[PDB]
């Protein structure tokens, strides 16, 4: 069992990721629970901060974006200069 | 309608 | 912030 | 080389499929063009009605949704009580 922390600079626009899951789409048959990241881009700040495909986003400048709905991931990851993730790599 | 990816 | 799935 | 024509019943609500692509998301790397069908929900009204995951949807009511934005495309399926869909299963 991992954990991580990517420090994506942020006002950079594209970030070059996707994120899926959330804790209402647990329903809809992922059938694991959680926030995950589906797509880094080759040349994505992402990719090159570390973040990987398949990591679940634990939480995000100090929230606990864990177990938060799809668009609660969205809107976190979208407001917040210094984006700071903990993520997941088990 | 609902958003099941979303790339950023 | 686009979405590149969509469930309907 | 398949061409099917799928009936899918409107105003029914959860209608059970997935779509993914458009015109302008075969940009950031589907790699094929076109919209396509990614879930068939077990019981839904599409996979019942006969559309399969990896159908491209040519035509929604007579529109030629083959080579349309991913948003164009769900507003096209959104809009219209007989839901007329021309698919390839090529
Ligand atoms: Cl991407
Ligand atoms: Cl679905």
């Amino acid at each position: 069992g991992s954990v991580e922390e990517i420090r994506l600079p942020r006002a950079g626009g594209p970030l070059g990721l996707s994120i899926v899951g959330g804790s209402d789409h647990s329903s809809h048959p992922v059938q694991e629970p959680g926030v995950f990241i589906s797509k880094v881009l080759p040349r994505g700040l992402a990719a090159r901060s570390g973040l990987r495909v398949g990591d679940r986003i634990l939480a995000v400048n100090g929230q606990d974006v864990r177990d938060a709905t799809h668009q609660e991931a969205v809107s976190a990851l979208l407001r917040p200069l210094e984006l700071s993730l903990l993520v997941r790599r088990d | 309608q609902e958003e099941w990816e979303t790339v950023m």
